[PDB]
RNA sequence: UGUAACGGGGCUAAACCAUGCACCGAAGCUGCGGCAGCGACGCUUAUGCGUUGUUGGGUAGGGGAGCGUUCUGUAAGCCUGCGAAGGUGUGCUGUGAGGCAUGCUGGAGGUAUCAGAAGUGCGAAUGCUGACAUAAGUAACGAUAAAGCGGGUGAAAAGCCC
RNA sequence: CCCGGCGAGGGGAGUGAAAAAGAACCUGAAACCGUGUACGUACAAGCAGUGGGAGCACGCUUAGGCGUGUGACUGCGUACC
């Protein structure tokens, strides 16, 4: 009987303090700012990890079609030759092979090229 | 009329940024008395371009 | 992991074209991929990866149609009654070197990378320039 | 057996519902009375 | 709650909340909206299960064995020390003792003792017949047990 | 010299003596995985390009350990229509490290 | 070192600041005169305790005075005694008399 | 109000009507790992030990399972001045409400497991009490009858005394 | 004992296990206001976050590289009941 909700309360502010550091006004030293803070950043990271596949997606096949068109050759023209030549290989791994071993891109764009015409 | 939010700290600190003090420049030092005293204004004793007028 | 671009270690090189004979809105784009670094693999988001492109005879470009009497360019002052009307010959005529940096600038991304991307196109209007020493390489459109 | 050992059987004592605690519990502010009724007021409620 | 019943303030124009009664329980020392009354928690127990209980809780002794049967269990003279040492004796420390006659000397040496209490074979409780540790009958209390049982 | 090989869907490209994270593996924690599923290898200007898979690309690793992965929150919530979810995960990861790399 | 405090003074915890935040880092000697020849009430309390952190430096700890230094120098807020104004339409306006704590610290070095 | 009836740049196609082959393109579909419910089947149940299929957006609302706090019995038990409750940080852990360990301050009570009873969980109600910010060092310093100077006391005087 | 108005107040000495237990006195959190250190910021537009991410500072480094804090730039994104 009598319970008293000072240390709970406190507890449970403190957390979100604690979740909300690093916020800029109310919003990382009071408790009505920061709790639709901490809620509104979840609400983001959970469509921007979607957000980051998309972009990273995006970005691969963007620095493929730069080792394409440096090469000689389109990248839906590349996608298509690799597909008709059957392989396998991933848009990360593509543009990590332009970025760093150019001449593997060169046998790969060859190789699309030779089953392509 | 009044504000319809709240300022920040930020603001305010900008505000009273202009608001600082300026020290003094430099003293002047009394050729005879070797006092240090306020440019173009007598000593506390009575000083003065090296005269006596108290 | 993915690689990214550092813009200490990133290297840019200097290419001059001529805008004789083209036109703005197949040379403006060239102009804007190769500012951003499109047609490098070392491509990203947020780094200027681009190259220095100078460009001559900007007075010579070639425009089909009647924009030359049709081709306006609004702009307002800020007052209330500030506003102004151009046309191509108008500005071929004033100010010609900025009939490729308005189009370069709506085709570039808005922002201080943007900015940064559009600070490297020394454009001029005759067929030479000062930037001899910088060793530049001539380019096709 | 002693007092610290000793339960009661399975599904005798039930927890029991509580109006207007939480968001999570399913009893949310309206705590089941609905939307600005007669049937939602305190000692709003029709005879039988 | 003492006080007066008195709007401390008019309905409208003044720009806060409105206020009834200084006694209300959002208020400060105001009053309680559910305040509780002196109320009887005793609950009722079917005179068959207590039955059922206690003949339950005595078999699970039985089982456990910490339940023991001594034909005499008396002391001589109203005193602790001859309690202590029976208990001593038969190795028991928190034990419950019940008799069909109550013993004062055995009462009065059980009085001062925390883990050792005497019960007539009427006045036992299944509380204490778990409680304590080991528990001794006689048996002119479990012929008195057995007939208030059955 | 890297190659590249799949292990749960997604491809990773590796070199010899490299540690890699993986999904979660039912092999011990100092045991021995081949990986005969490979799409490439390359060791300085000889590339082997499988179509789909090369004809005898192996790749042995040795399972360093297991683990779970960083905690991630989830959080949904809908906007004055009284709504709020709150969600833990920790990823199951395998941790390995490439042995050796044959054609 | 030797540091000296001035509690519950007559004065705000805002116009302090001002004379306080220009004497910072500076010497005793520079720091005692820029006091004397400023114009705000202050300035007088401020050399109030610098001269009692210089006299407890050379009693106490047998330190000099041309090598004394201010090294830190702080002014926080204290209790704000609260009076009423009175006020148009039997209004009432709450007034603060506020106070101050001013610390000084004078280092060797 | 200022282009202002392609989103903009710009386009003589980068526009439209017709053919085809590619690519991009979603929390849609496929691949890997993980959690939970319902139903089938042999688990002779351990009520779960493998299968297999399927499902798992959600307001009002219904059903089910749970976390946390006070007190009571277990408890004249256990921890604790070789440092309790509480406060402030770190690490670890669980799907979750939370839990565990510990650094420092703190300086004397706290309480396992299993059960029981609730003043049992706050962000709002122009909610109440207390404290502290903002506007801000801004207005104002309360009849425009008026003050100036020379001496005195005092640490200091335009305002105290002559 | 000294500064200071024979003050207010504080620094020393002393008692006390403890004086950031000194009478505004057990424990002393939050809002709020200050000092010191690291990073970013004076061509830059918007619920101030999130994903990616250079650079900088510190401490371990089995030199691998990670962690903490800062977050130029960039995609998306108009608080709660
Ligand atoms: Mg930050
Ligand atoms: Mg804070
Ligand atoms: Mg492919
Ligand atoms: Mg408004
Ligand atoms: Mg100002
Ligand atoms: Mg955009
Ligand atoms: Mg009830
Ligand atoms: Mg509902
Ligand atoms: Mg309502
Ligand atoms: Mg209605
Ligand atoms: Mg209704
Ligand atoms: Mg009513
Ligand atoms: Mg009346
Ligand atoms: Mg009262
Ligand atoms: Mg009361
Ligand atoms: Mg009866
Ligand atoms: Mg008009
Ligand atoms: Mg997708
Ligand atoms: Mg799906
Ligand atoms: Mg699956
Ligand atoms: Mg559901
Ligand atoms: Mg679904
Ligand atoms: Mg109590
Ligand atoms: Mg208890
Ligand atoms: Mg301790
Ligand atoms: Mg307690
Ligand atoms: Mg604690
Ligand atoms: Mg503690
Ligand atoms: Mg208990
Ligand atoms: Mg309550
Ligand atoms: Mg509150
Ligand atoms: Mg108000
Ligand atoms: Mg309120
Ligand atoms: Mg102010
Ligand atoms: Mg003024
Ligand atoms: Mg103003
Ligand atoms: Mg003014
Ligand atoms: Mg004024
Ligand atoms: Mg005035
Ligand atoms: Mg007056
Ligand atoms: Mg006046
Ligand atoms: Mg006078
Ligand atoms: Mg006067
Ligand atoms: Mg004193
Ligand atoms: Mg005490
Ligand atoms: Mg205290
Ligand atoms: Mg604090
Ligand atoms: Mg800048
Ligand atoms: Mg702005
Ligand atoms: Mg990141
Ligand atoms: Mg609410």
């Amino acid at each position: 009987a009598r319970v008293k909700r000072g240390v709970i309360a406190r507890a449970r502010h403190k957390k979100i303090l604690k979740q909300a550091k690093g916020y800029y006004g109310a919003r990382s030293r009071v408790y009505r700012v920061a709790f639709q803070a901490v809620i509104k950043a979840g609400q983001y990271a959970y469509r921007d990890r979607r957000q980051r596949k998309r972009q990273f997606r995006q970005l691969w096949i963007a620095r493929i079609n730069a080792a394409a068109r440096q090469n000689g050759i389109s990248y839906s023209k590349f996608i298509n030759g690799l597909k008709k030549a059957s392989v396998e290989i991933d848009r990360k791994i593509l543009a990590d092979i332009a970025v760093f071993d150019k001449v593997a891109f060169t046998a790969l764009v060859e190789k699309a090229k030779a089953a392509l015409a | 009329a009044v504000q319809q939010n709240k300022p920040t700290r930020s603001k305010r600190g900008m505000r009273r940024s202009h608001d600082a003090l300026t020290a003094v420049t430099s003293l002047s030092v009394d050729k005879t008395s070797g006092e240090k005293h306020l440019r173009h204004h007598i000593t506390a004793d009575g000083y003065y371009r090296g005269r006596k007028v108290i | 992991k993915t690689f990214t671009a550092k813009p200490e270690t990133v290297k840019r090189d200097w290419y001059v074209v001529d805008a004789t004979g083209k036109t703005l809105g197949r040379l403006a784009t060239e102009l804007a991929r190769r500012l951003r670094g499109k047609h490098k693999a070392e491509y990203t988001p947020h780094v200027d990866t681009g190259d220095y492109i100078i460009v001559l005879n900007a007075d010579k470009v070639a425009v089909t149609g009647n924009k030359r009497t049709d081709k306006v360019y609004y702009h307002h002052t800020g007052h209330i009654g500030g506003i102004k009307q151009a046309t191509f010959e108008e500005m071929i005529a004033r100010r010609p070197e900025r009939v490729i940096e308005i189009a370069v600038k709506g085709m570039l991304p808005k922002g201080p990378l943007g900015r940064a991307m559009f600070r490297k196109l020394k454009v001029y209007a005759g067929n030479e320039h000062n930037h001899a020493a910088q060793q530049p390489q001539v380019l096709d459109i | 057996m002693r007092l610290n050992t000793l339960s009661p059987a399975e599904g005798s004592k039930k927890a029991g519902k509580r109006l207007g605690r939480g968001i999570g519990s399913g009893l949310g502010k309206t705590g089941g009375r609905g939307h600005k009724g007669q049937k939602s007021r305190s000692g709003g409620g029709v005879r039988r | 709650v003492t006080g007066s019943g008195k709007k401390p303030w008019r309905q409208k124009g003044t720009g806060r909340a409105r206020s009834g009664s200084i006694k209300s329980p959002i208020w400060r020392s105001g009053g309680v909206t559910f305040a509780a009354r002196p109320q009887d928690h005793s609950q009722k127990v079917n005179k068959k299960m207590y039955r059922g209980a206690l003949k339950s809780i005595l078999s699970e002794l039985v089982r456990q064995d910490r339940l023991i049967v001594v034909e005499k269990f008396s002391v001589e003279a109203p005193k602790t020390k001859l309690l202590a040492q029976k208990l001593k004796d038969m190795a028991l420390e928190d034990v419950l003792i019940i008799t069909g006659e109550l013993d004062e000397n055995l009462f009065l040496a059980a009085r001062n003792l925390h883990k050792v209490d005497v019960r007539d074979a009427t006045g036992i409780d299944p509380v204490s017949l778990i409680a304590f540790d080991k528990v001794v009958m006689t048996a002119d209390a479990v012929k008195q047990v057995e007939e208030m049982l059955a | 010299m890297y190659a590249v090989f799949q292990s749960g869907g997604k491809q990773h490209r590796v070199s010899e003596g490299q540690t890699v994270r993986l999904e979660k593996l039912d092999i011990a924690t100092g045991e021995t995985v081949e990986f005969a599923e490979v799409l490439m290898i390359a060791n300085g200007e000889e590339v082997k390009i499988g179509v789909p898979f090369v004809d005898g690309g192996v790749i042995k690793a040795e399972v360093v350990a297991h683990g779970r992965g960083e905690k991630v929150k989830i959080v949904k919530f809908r906007r004055r229509k009284h709504y709020r979810k709150q969600q833990g995960h920790r990823q199951w990861f395998t941790d390995v490290k490439i042995t050796g790399i044959s054609a | 070192e030797t540091i000296a405090k001035h509690r519950h003074a007559r004065s705000s915890a805002q116009k302090v600041r001002l004379v306080a935040d220009l004497i910072r880092g500076k010497k005793v000697s520079q720091a005692l005169d820029i006091l004397t020849y400023t114009n705000k009430k202050a300035a007088v309390l401020v050399k109030k305790v610098l001269e009692s952190a210089i006299a407890n430096a050379e009693h106490n700890d047998g330190a000099d005075i041309d090598d004394l230094k201010v090294t830190k120098i702080f002014v926080d807020e204290g209790p704000s005694m609260k009076r009423i104004m009175p006020r148009a339409k039997g209004r009432a306006d709450r007034i603060l008399k506020r106070t101050s704590h001013i610390t000084v610290v004078v280092s060797d070095r």
